[PDB]
């Protein structure tokens, strides 16, 4: 049994920011990468970012370099979103999801943070 | 711990052509593959038989790293089930090959404007290879019916590869190395932690 | 940059087999593994296939596929569609040049 539960979503205004986050049980975090992958309502998939498990490395999709940042507390098994300068571009609900190496699959997700600009 | 040498495969200085693919035996040491299977500086990294999750924790009595440089565009033929010309002359993989093809990019370490012809490759060969074979004559090969006499339709074997920094991506040279991996009825020295 | 492809819209008679291909594009979908997701409307997508031709417990064996590397393409099939095999079916993939790389999303119905 895992969990993943996100929050601090909601309306943000354009050029503002908002933190969000996914709180995590069930599993420890010194052991997964974990991700955060966005979906435009009525669209498919696509990723935003990635952090490793020591926290030391982070990947961004290039659409969002410079705006986001990924970060990762292991003792609070809770992982964040930092995102500033949203668009309307950027209106999605952000999935938190758990991957047990790089090119490996997402096994676990969560339901899903509703953010809208 | 005694750790596997991956490093040392991995950040060699030089690879051989591969119509000349190297080989080194790991053994005796414990294989942390988590250096390997954790890492976005690869462009490919497919294994066969076993999955990257489970090979993490499992023991075999040999792995083989295999090493050479190809084009980018030739690095689909280092598979089982394969053809081309590198899966048939250079380095062919069985339909049953267990265990990973990893390969990058190495335009930056690889190539010279003035061009780097250092990496060969088999054009020709009578036949193909049987898998995991080595050929490294350089006979003249005839294409024809006419005798080459050690010298038309009779060819140097090997041709290199024009390496340059502004070739496009298929034409950039790739870093391969295959580890094989075998579980024989002598007991498993390679565990991993 | 590498992008996969995939067809809008699929859908078969239950009890009937169903293809739903992804292509790769200025790239090897061959070159690393591909993943499938499932996603029902409502709700968070779940795998379904992994590292190309496997699948989880908790899935049937009617979800299958495969990787055709001498086409730069890749697919899942569904034998004996059930009523309940109705989602969005995505494909995944790793590259170098663009991290994770999701599908376009397969719409299916039954
Ligand atoms: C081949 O050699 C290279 C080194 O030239 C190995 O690269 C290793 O990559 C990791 C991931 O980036 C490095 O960890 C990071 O180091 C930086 C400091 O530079 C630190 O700020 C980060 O928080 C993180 O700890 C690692 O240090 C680096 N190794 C070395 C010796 O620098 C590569 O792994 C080797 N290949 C194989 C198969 O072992």
């Amino acid at each position: 049994e895992v969990q993943l539960v996100e929050s601090g979503g909601g309306l943000v205004q354009p050029g503002g920011s908002l933190r969000l986050s996914c709180a995590a049980s069930g599993f420890t975090f010194s052991s997964y990468w974990m991700n955060w992958v966005r979906q435009a309502p009525g669209k498919g998939l696509e990723w935003v970012a990635n952090i490793k498990q020591d926290g030391s490395e982070k990947y961004y999709v290039d659409s969002v370099k410079g705006r986001f940042t990924i970060s990762r507390d292991n003792a609070k098994n809770s992982l964040f979103l930092q995102m500033n300068s949203l668009r309307a571009e950027d209106t999605a609900v952000y999935y938190c999801a758990r991957v047990w190496w790089l090119r490996g699959s997402f096994d676990y997700w969560g339901q899903g943070t509703l953010v809208t600009v | 711990t005694n750790l596997c040498p991956f490093g040392e495969v991995f950040n060699a200085t030089r690879f051989a052509s591969v119509y000349a693919w190297n080989r080194k035996r790991i053994s005796n040491c414990v294989a942390d593959y988590s250096v390997l299977y954790n890492s976005a500086s690869f462009s490919t990294f497919k294994c066969y038989g076993v999955s990257p999750t489970k090979l993490n924790d499992l023991c075999f009595t040999n792995v083989y790293a295999d090493s050479f440089v190809i084009r980018g565009d030739e690095v689909r033929q280092i598979a089982p089930g394969q053809t081309g010309k590198i899966a048939d002359y250079n380095y062919k993989l069985p339909d049953d090959f267990t265990g990973c093809v990893i390969a990058w990019n190495s335009n930056n370490l690889d190539s010279k404007v003035g061009g780097n012809y250092n990496y060969l490759y088999r054009l020709f060969r009578k036949s193909n290879l049987k898998p995991f074979e080595r050929d490294i004559s350089t006979e003249i090969y005839q294409a024809g019916s006419t005798p080459c006499n050690g010298v038309f339709n009779c060819y140097f074997p090997l041709q290199s590869y024009g390496f340059q920094p502004t070739n496009g991506v298929g034409y950039q040279p790739y870093r391969v190395v295959v580890l094989s991996f075998e579980l024989l009825h002598a007991p498993a020295t390679v565990c991993g932690p | 940059n590498f992008m996969l492809t995939q067809p809008h819209s699929v859908s078969e008679s239950p009890g009937k087999t169903v293809t739903i291909s992804c292509t790769g594009s200025s790239g090897s979908i061959a070159s690393n593994y591909v993943q499938w997701y499932q996603q029902r409307p409502g709700s968070a997508p779940t795998t379904v296939i992994y590292e190309d031709n496997q699948r989880p417990s908790g899935v049937p064996d009617r979800f299958s596929g495969s990787i055709d590397s001498s086409s730069n393409s890749a697919s899942l099939t569904i034998s004996g569609l059930k009523t309940e095999d109705e989602a969005d079916y995505y494909c995944q993939s790793y590259d170098s040049s663009n991290h994770v790389v999701f599908g376009g999303g397969t719409k299916l119905t039954v």
